[PDB]
């Protein structure tokens, strides 16, 4: 299964800059974005483990200047129930 | 004055291949030992090289004279030959083992996911393996210039990276590496752990 | 793949004033506005770089008189995945 | 020749939890374990550097709260002589 | 006289990297569509290039006026631009699609486990990725010289190899590839099937 | 440390042609906007270049590392792209617009009616348009070296001269121009008026 | 007789790292490993006098980063009774 | 075997400038009289050169031995010296004036309003003045190769163009000429009338 | 297709010095025994070289893949090693000793008392020792191109000359020698007698 | 600032041959006079060279500008012409004969019976006559850089040696010589007697 | 042409102690001994250089306890004339 890298920012501008600097700094796939309400938006990139790790470590470094970065996380091998339950880019 | 005295106890294949690609001398093969000596001033190594060639079975590759940075690589399979050539070089210079300058790391930078336009500039001005667009890039400067080949040797020996360019001469030693991100991280760890684990005069 | 400009305002009125100042300031195209919930709304203009770089500065100068401006940022070349996944006006 | 990951625990229980956390963390292959006497055991996984670098860190973070972790180390390229001479799960 | 008209639908990254390492012209990036037209006499290609640059928005990398023959590369992302440039070139030359010379394979060889003494010479005399001692080599010549980029592109597309060298201009186009044994075997099968899949004039 | 930050808002055709004759990376076409950055130290531009290549659509030509004089040319049709690339470069360095060094003219000599034997040495050690025997020669040194392309751009933009050479690297920036006497006078006036109309740290 | 190089490390991880340093730093023959209980494992390389003296230098330099190095030693010519009675690789 | 015997009565300044930019010998100046002798085999021209240097005071600029053919330039201010050197050469070779091969034009084309993408390539691999975008171009190949300097010389004797690159040794002698439209039209008319006015052996 | 198979029992020091000045490979020392195999097409020599390196311990110096031809040099001190490498090469190509092409002399000239205006061009356009004005010059073309190194070696083995140049790969093998008059005359006699004593096709 | 002003009153043949092998300019012949003027700074010699060429019949070979070491050689048969060119150069600079720096010998070493491995590195990085194994080697540094050709001329003039590489441009002047042992001894004596017999300012 | 080690002792006893120390300290071959008269005798060992250089130092340190050591020297590559004319063990 492909990996997972999520950046949750309070603000759409920080999420767009995060999701831009993640795809400019690795070979990942920006599959979408999640709007959990109250200003919190989460950008999701997906690919092999070192690429999404470098992508989140660049997207955090880019989005802290233009917003409020709340969460930065990488899951290297998510279980298939997460991809089959949550809208995270690998729903069969 | 002895700037760099480093003994590469085994030449890993991309390093020996890259040295044999830009050798003004006899070409080395992988698996051999190696010795790099960089001194100040430069022309005196024209004597010193000859002393090593009168002493041992070693066989030189790169010998650069620039009146402030002499250089000499000598390589042979038997590591006793290369160590005795090192003792001959240090006796001709009348210096010691610890008289070498301790290498310091000036700048290490990892430039992950290089765009293609930068890869054109990097591979046109290099000789090693080509950098592909999207691969990472580890650049390095060491003081003095001679320890960059040591950094390249241990970085190849640890990780699975592509040797792009190394510069054992000049004011400071440059090193370029390419490959996937985790292998570039492991090679960066190898180069940093290999440079500052060298005893010498600060 | 024209350049991107976003103004995030806590408040609808400041966002409408920012969107009014940006399209009067230069040659941009207000493609829309994103509502992340909780009061944050982000107006998006899109055009070539020196137009949006003056437009977002005029929108930051005007929208600080009326509301709480959270983030002002210009993306000079957005990646094709950002335009393809995120709702930033240029979905093919 | 895949990369090597070794977790040494003074105790069987911490080693089993370390091996479970490693094989649930990334895509590795638990090839076995070594019993060097005195209560020291060593779980050995093997896979590429991006997987095992995260796998051993997850195993160390999940093996400190169970047993006693002695050594954690990742070898990105073992030589063929180590795989031929020592029992590291790639004996020809 | 049209000698080579080949249309690369997608540049594999090591091939485009090698071409942009040794090009006199605008450097291509991977993923672009390429077109190689080699004609005789060698100077008339300076006409032919102009025709493409009057019709489409294609962009040239390699325009070499060699000692006997003239080689043109043009490339662009949109394949409609490159195909319309090819139609403009074939109408300026007033020849058909299958008016090119049929490519002929002179020597196709797989050299397994190349010794170090050969590898140092091979990758001293090349401008690509360094062949390492212990790697299987694939050597290939095509006549005319312009079809070697087709073999390089297809052998990289259908395998996982390292491009050591390719020479798309001259009397005979040459290709040096290196890699593991099964991957060199798959690249050799792909290249030998791809050169014979080109029709033309015997 | 920012030594040179200059923005050539239009590449006049002999300058863009000379740049494209000695371009390391992607070579430009005339009519494009260009930007030259020279910094100290040198290898730190290898990161900074990539930053511009992540930000804008610009494409680089000359990227020279010498550990004390880095260099980066970028160029594109849209002047906003090149200005935003320069803003990205100045933000990555955390320096400002006025942090650049104010260029000083250190030698400007007009050699009226250069005889033939000197022209053989001048064109044998240059790349641009040839100097003819009997034509006037304007030579120029600017400090720092990166501002010489500005003087070459403005001297071509004002007068009807032939660009013999411009060296934008090293310690001092070199400019060789050739042509008839009044046109060389107007080009000299343009270059002297263009260099000292640049604001910066003295 | 072939010269003897021995690295005794309290723990299997340091021994595998020391053996990986030794067989890469020179041209020796890693004949095996000796387990004396209590976590003491000893890697044994065996080459000639030039090779093992430079192999155990890298072994001591690379095994101190991962654990506890008990002993590092080089014998340039082991006596024939030592190779006859002790299992050090050249047992007839 | 005499392939080319051509006598330039006066070198135009761009032609002599271009020759002296890429000559392996004694550099000629504009206004001198020149004599180009290309023979096959290529080494035997070292006899022929000696014959001139045992008779007259003429001076050689270009004496180039290629893969197949050998080219000799000789030059002096006095046409009596150069014609006596030519008589010495034709008596050493024991041939006549019309024993030379008759020059054949393979491709004479006028490329009107050349695009910028091509003009960034033509002088990327040239040795003379830079073609500028928008300038019309005349390309030319003559066989044998030594006649092309005549194809250069008269083409500047009856017009005012820019000599881009003339290759006078080869299998195919090559000529590039840039400039404005009607002016290179007159240059092309003069060069095509100059080549067909040379008699010899078909 | 074998074009040139020549065997040098001992390299003269100026010849081995010039070879190791302009080689791409493992440089020979004076006194070694050498072997030169030029075949067509030029890429199959990459096979042929490998065959020698799978049989013997010889070292290759010059392995040049030309426009249409391909040249291999191998050398070692033991002539048994070099002759076994040659036997492995000739059995890999499945030809004989006389399957090589017989070398033709296209031009041989002794140019006496070369004046300075020619010597400057000769030495600028060479890679070996400098010609001096007043020295007699010997020029030589051998076809195929490999046999010129034989035409070098014997021409120094039976004289005391200065090797100006030798080009052993291309459509014509080239030799420039310079020296005193009698020594250039003896070198010319030795080189012509060495080239005309090679059998072939 | 005048660093080196030396008047080679006769070019001995290997020196004139070596200069005419690597001169970016007109080539000298043996028997002519010479004049090596080296100034500080560099680009001013572009005027000063012209000051010779307008005034006298002299004719230059080497003209190097590096903004710290501007160097010029001129040569002609008539020694009065070369002395008049020297007077014109020293009048243009408004310096005198004794304004030159007195040359000091930094490092003279006689390396006897050089082994064959060192000869490869020496002759691969040189242009003169090939050093043979078993022959002696005399290396020399002079301060400033321009006085190395004086020692080369006088050491050839005294003994029967082979000039290997004289480097007059750069930080300090290098000299390599080869040949038998007693001849290298006499040439070393001649070079040391020729350098320190020059008047100047220490 | 292997390397060379020579211990000259004024006295037979110190030479025999040096020749007994050198062949134990590394893999060398004691080929003989040269009686130059007047009490000077020179033990000669022969092997690769890192064996003889570690052998003659141990032989010097052992033979200083028993006698008058005149000279200790190692020749790493003796010339073919030296091996061919002098009695140093490898006369062809």
């Amino acid at each position: 299964a492909d990996a997972l890298g999520m950046i949750e920012v309070r603000g759409f501008v920080g999420m767009v800059e995060a999701a831009d600097a993640m795809v400019k700094a690795a070979k990942v796939e920006l599959i979408g974005y999640e709007k959990t309400g109250g200003g919190y938006v989460t950008a999701v990139v997906r690919g092999d483990v070192a690429a999404v790790k470098a992508a989140t470590e660049a997207g955090q470094r880019a989005a802290e200047r233009v917003g409020e970065v709340v969460a930065v996380h990488v899951i290297p091998r998510p279980h298939v129930n997460v991809d089959a339950a949550l809208p995270l880019g690998r729903t069969p | 004055t002895l700037r760099t005295y480093i003994f590469l106890d085994a030449l890993q294949p991309q390093l020996a291949t890259f040295i044999g690609k830009t050798a003004r001398g006899f070409l080395p093969v992988p698996g051999q030992a190696s010795l790099w000596v960089e001194i100040a001033p430069g022309i005196a190594i024209n004597r010193v090289t000859d002393a090593a060639l009168k002493a041992t079975k070693v066989q030189p590759a790169v010998q650069v004279v620039e009146r402030a940075y002499g250089l000499l690589e000598v390589h042979h399979f038997d590591q006793g030959e290369v160590l005795a050539a090192g003792s001959t070089i240090l006796d001709k210079l009348e210096v010691r083992e610890e008289g070498r300058l301790k290498p310091q790391v000036m700048t290490h930078q990892i430039i992950r996911a290089v765009e293609a336009y930068q890869t054109q500039i990097i591979n046109r001005n290099s000789q090693g393996m080509m950098i592909l667009p999207g691969e990472s890039l580890f650049i390095l400067e060491t003081q003095p210039a001679g320890y960059a080949v040591l950094a390249a040797n241990e970085a190849e020996k640890a990780a699975n990276v592509h040797l792009v360019n190394v510069t054992p001469y000049g004011a400071f030693g440059r090193l370029y590496l390419a490959g996937s991100e985790a292998e570039i991280d492991a090679a960066a760890e190898a180069a940093e752990a290999a440079i500052r684990s060298v005893s010498g005069v600060a």
